[PDB]
RNA sequence: UGACGGAGCCAGCGAGUCUAACCUUGGCCGAGAGGUCUUGGUAAUCUUGUGAAACUCCGUCGUGCUGGGGAUAGAGCAUUGUAAUUAUUGCUCUUCAACGAGGAAUUCCUAGUAAGCGCAAGUCAUCAGCUUGCGUUGAUUACGUCCCUGCCCUUUGUACACAC
RNA sequence: UUAAUUGCGAUAACGAACGAGACCUUAACCUACUAAAUAGUGGUGCUAGCAUUUGCUGGUUAUCCACUUCUUAGAGGGACUA
């Protein structure tokens, strides 16, 4: 029985799953460093849960994600979401409320998405169009 | 400095970043204010961001477009011409690569030469059709200021995006040089000519 | 039948596919002067074709002067090094 | 370019005939206690400064 | 010998009871077993015009159903096929009993 | 450390097992190198002339050290892309499976990948010990 | 920095196989003027002569043209795949042909005229000027006349 | 904000053979289409993690009716069928035409929506530029009006009633 | 006033019916229940590679143990503008 946690998130249809046990600091996802992303320009936006608070909370855990669904965006978006929330988990399981709840304040005070997920999902598509909202070309004469 | 470096290492870069608030790496988001109290409350350069690729919910109601970054509008509103749709990966690219040319070339913060360029690109009087009755008619009427930044942004787009149709020049550099130019208010804008024209309309139009 | 479009170009002021000497001179007493430099600045002032401003770029890059500021995918950013 | 910094504390309503010109009741910051009318192309709500390149035309419903 | 009870149908309703049944004879007498594993509905769709014709507009039709389909595994002796046999079969709902 | 193939970068790897294949050409040169379109959609001949074929075999070794079981149609679906049919839209076509097939019995050669249980390729025991000893030198290059 | 002068023998224009091949481009593409060689069969021919693919027209030594224009006329012998000619199985004789700028346009009039000669529903639509592949012409092929 | 050549390379809906011959994994042959010997599956189980494309990183190129664009044809190689000829379709080479943003006019659209992108299913022995659905990337622009095109209620006028 | 003859209310009208609404399906939420090698997760054995110093990345159905956060569902909760 060693100290772990585990979460989930999504962006649009992805699936991301931190199992933040007590570790010496080994961020991973689908067994590669936290610094391959594939964007690479989104490094930075999966680098946020790392930086808004500080590295000094993340020197005694191992975050292990692993993500499945969704495009390169959503799964960094699927990333991201997991470990800020395994980030409060592990906080929400050993550590007291004043390292958590500034923690899970300051999350939200800079983006909601980092918990909350995006309740916005695709609307089926409707006949007479290629998509829900969008029609064929109709003409008289 | 903290040199904290845990089981995976990350560049010391990266942990400079956590110093001051995400800065795009390298841009200082402070220290820059929209220069007309006009814009003031629409320009939003208070909120730091580390890329401008977010999905905020901005459309739902009236306003919040305005709460939304600056740059990421501008990554948005260069996001056009068709066969570009979507494709936000990209657009952030020439917006990190105008936005440093903006760096090596006439050397302030880049940042604070975006929302000054804005700010001086935003048509102050319009016209609007009023042909009630009788083939046409115009008549001047003012703008808000925020149609003056989405103005200001859609003409300045526009304008980098005409002028890198056909041409050698890059979308990097006609965003930078249309941009620079704007900034000081120099006629060999696009933006600045259209906004001219319009000005004039709604001056003779009177 | 009409098209309601003109069709022309301008006028093609082909130059140098073959890195000569006489510009040589040229290339490494003008590009220093450069604040910003990059592949479409000398396509311009200096007046050079498609597959030498990349060599002349990859040029002064390794051997001198000019920075790698920013070198990335299809824009290669670079200062007036001194 | 003289203009004018007016903020606005009260919207009349859209007018035009589409509906694309707004009266509002709009006051000068400096010079104050002078309040005027006039049109707003874009989309206001209060407490607006709109720049008044001429701060003397007199606003009126439009067809 | 393993067992296993297969049922598909398309009344949700009446399927659960007959699970419902068969668990609770399960969980009497001894019966060691595995519950009620949920597969994934199956939901069949034919897209239709509704135009017997041609003319009209175009209005397509969804004529969908779904198949609910669960299996139960037991595992006993002989002496519990002699008393699982005994088939309680709802309208609708049908068994097909597997061993091994 | 605990280095490995997963603790490396794609571009730099590739290159590297690549710059680690070519100056000692081991594995095979197959008779068919310069003419070769890769697949039914790809318009072109690649312009690497010279290598191509361990660059290849360095991102098949890679992408087998990742994964367990793989065939030579898997390779044609991964390495395939979309094809410009004329005037007619897009649509995905499979690589060319001769070259997938010369590569894949190329790393069988060496010692890199053999043949699995339930079908298809894996990884070797050779080849796992080299191609993490890759990944302890690039890192190092850098360093 | 792989740059390297010019002394002179750069040509602005060259002439293989009796057509006009522009200079300034590069070899691999500036060779596909020729009637009857396309980007894959110039492609082919540059890469069995070793010419530096990365060499401009102009700026090649005389002493390999010929070695490329060589392979021009003579394909097969310099082991080209048998799949990568125009002219497979002629009907005249069998071997694998390769034509050229002139013998590109020539045999092809030579193959709708004993079409046409045979009174084959191929050789007769060619002479009348319709499609001969079966496409529609009710809505296409229009500005023709 | 491109094309081409390498790499990274992530989805969802759904379908699939019994007395038939379907979805086909894997190995071998062929540049490719495709062929060959087998395997798994009546199905969350096997096809399939449908390793899809758009996308991103390295390079080639250059503002060039050109490496844009692939109509028009010539020759050859295979698949489907009793039969392909006014080429079913697929693959290879070669020919490389109009088109440089489109005139009067007109179509759709307020959020994962438009648009870009591919996939599955329907028709099917073979043939998608179609349709029905699915997911991927994901903007700007309104939060209003009856000005244009139409609708509902009331008042009013009518020489209309197949009713402007 | 409402998307709505949808309501407040007025009132030679009262009481009503159909439509709308209500209802059904789907997309979202459930770390609360029932569970599950035809979905997974963690752990114990066998075993591989890198470093060996403490670890990391893996493979493995008869190696077994534990769980249902993610995967599917059935019974339910939640949203009424508070």
């Amino acid at each position: 029985a060693v100290p772990s946690v585990q979460t989930f998130g999504k962006k649009k249809s992805a699936t991301a799953v931190a199992h933040v046990k007590a570790g010496k600091g080994l961020i991973k996802v689908n067994g590669s460093p936290i610094t391959l992303v594939e964007p690479e320009i989104l490094r930075f936006k999966v680098y946020e849960p790392l930086l808004l608070v500080g590295l000094d909370k993340f020197s005694n855990i191992d975050i292990r994600v692993r993500v499945t669904g969704g495009g390169h965006v959503s799964q960094v978006y699927a990333i991201r979401q997991a470990i800020a929330k395994g980030l409060v988990a592990y906080h929400q399981k050993y550590v007291d409320e004043q390292s958590k709840n500034e923690l899970k304040k300051a999350f939200t005070s800079y983006d909601r998405t980092l918990l909350i997920a995006d309740s916005r999902r695709p609307e089926p598509k409707k006949f007479g169009g290629k998509g829900a909202r969008s029609r064929f070309q109709k003409s008289y004469r | 400095f903290t040199p904290v470096v845990l089981a995976t290492p990350i560049p010391e870069e990266v942990q400079q970043a956590q110093t001051e608030i995400k800065l795009f790496n390298k841009w200082s988001f402070e220290e820059v204010e929209v220069k007309d109290a006009s814009l003031v409350d629409y320009v939003q350069v208070r909120q730091p961001i580390f890329v401008a690729h977010t999905a905020g919910r901005y459309a739902n109601k009236r306003f919040r477009k305005a709460q939304c970054p600056i740059i990421e509008r501008l990554t948005n509103s260069l996001m056009m011409n068709g066969r570009n749709n979507g494709k936000k990966l990209k657009a952030v690219r020439i917006i990190k690569h105008t936005l440093d040319i903006i760096n090596v070339l006439t050397d302030q913060n880049p940042i604070q030469v975006v929302v000054d360029a804005i700010t001086n690109t935003g048509p102050r009087e319009d016209t609007t059709r009023v042909g009630g009755g009788g083939a046409a008619r115009r008549q001047a009427v003012d703008v808000s200021p925020l149609r003056r930044v989405n103005q200001a942004i859609a003409l300045l787009t526009i304008g980098a995006r005409e002028a890198a149709f056909r041409n050698i020049k890059t979308i990097a550099e006609t965003l930078a040089e249309e941009l620079i130019n704007a900034a000081k208010g120099s006629s060999t804008s696009y933006a600045i000519k259209k906004k001219d024209e319009l000005e004039r309309v709604a001056k003779s139009n009177r | 039948k009409k098209k309601w479009s003109k069709k022309s170009m301008k006028d093609r002021a082909q130059h140098a596919v073959i890195l000569d000497q006489e510009k040589y001179d040229r290339i490494l007493k003008e590009v220093p002067t450069y604040r910003y430099v990059s592949v479409s600045v000398l396509v311009d002032r200096l007046k050079i074709g498609g597959s030498l401003a990349r060599i002349a770029l990859r040029h002064l890059e390794k051997e001198g002067i000019i920075k790698p500021i920013s070198k990335h995918s299809k824009q290669a950013i670079y200062t007036r090094a001194t | 370019t003289p203009v004018t910094l007016a903020k606005v504390i009260k919207v009349l309503g859209r007018t035009g005939s589409r509906g694309g010109v707004t009266q509002v009741r709009v006051e000068f910051l400096e010079d104050t206690s002078r309040t005027i009318v006039r049109n707003v192309k874009g989309p206001v709500r209060e407490n607006d400064i709109l720049v008044l390149m001429e701060s003397e035309r007199e606003a009126r419903r439009l067809r | 010998i393993k067992i296993r009870i297969t049922l598909t149908s398309t009344k949700v309703k009446q399927l659960e009871n007959v699970s419902s049944n068969i668990v609770k004879n399960a969980e009497q007498h001894n019966l060691v077993k595995k519950g009620p594993v949920r597969l994934p509905t199956k939901v069949l769709k034919i897209s239709t015009r509704k135009t017997p014709n041609g003319e009209g507009s175009k209005t397509w039709e969804t004529y969908e159903m779904r198949i609910h389909k669960r299996y139960i595994d037991l595992e006993a002796p002989v002496q519990i096929v002699k008393r699982i046999t005994q088939i309680t079969i709802e309208p609708g709902v049908d068994v097909e009993v597997v061993v091994a | 450390p605990g280095v490995s193939v997963r603790d490396v970068a794609a571009q730099d790897f590739i290159n590297a097992y690549a710059s680690f294949l070519q100056r000692q050409g081991k594995l095979e040169v197959p008779g068919y190198v310069d003419i070769v379109k890769t697949s039914s959609g790809n318009e072109m001949p690649p312009q690497d002339a010279e290598g191509w074929f361990y660059k290849r075999a360095a991102s098949v070794a890679r992408h087998i050290y990742m994964r367990k079981q793989v065939g030579v149609g898997k390779l044609n679906k991964l390495y395939g892309g979309a094809k410009s049919r004329g005037v007619r839209p897009y649509k995905h076509i499979d690589a060319s499976g001769s070259i997938n097939r010369k590569v894949l019995q190329a790393l069988e050669k060496i010692g890199i990948v053999e043949i699995s249980p339930k079908g298809g390729r894996r990884i070797s025991e050779n080849g796992q010990r080299d191609l993490d000893r890759i990944a302890a030198q690039t890192l190092e290059e850098d360093e | 920095s792989l740059v390297v002068q010019e002394q002179g023998s750069f040509q602005h224009i060259l002439r293989l196989l009796n057509t006009n091949v522009d200079g300034n481009i590069k070899i691999v593409y500036a060779l596909t003027t020729i009637k009857g060689v396309g980007r894959r069969y110039s492609n082919l021919v540059c890469k069995k002569a070793d010419v530096d693919l990365h060499k401009r027209a102009g700026e090649l030594t005389q002493e390999e043209l010929e070695r490329i224009v060589q392979i021009m006329q003579n394909p097969t012998h310099y082991k080209i795949p048998a799949w990568f000619l125009n002219r497979q199985n002629d009907i005249t004789d069998g071997k694998d042909y390769h034509t050229l700028a002139n013998n590109v346009e020539s045999k092809l009039r030579d193959d709708l005229e004993r079409l046409k000669k045979i009174r084959a529903h191929r050789g007769i639509r060619h002479f009348w000027g319709l499609r001969v592949r079966g496409q529609h012409t009710k809505t296409t092929g229009r500005r023709r006349a």
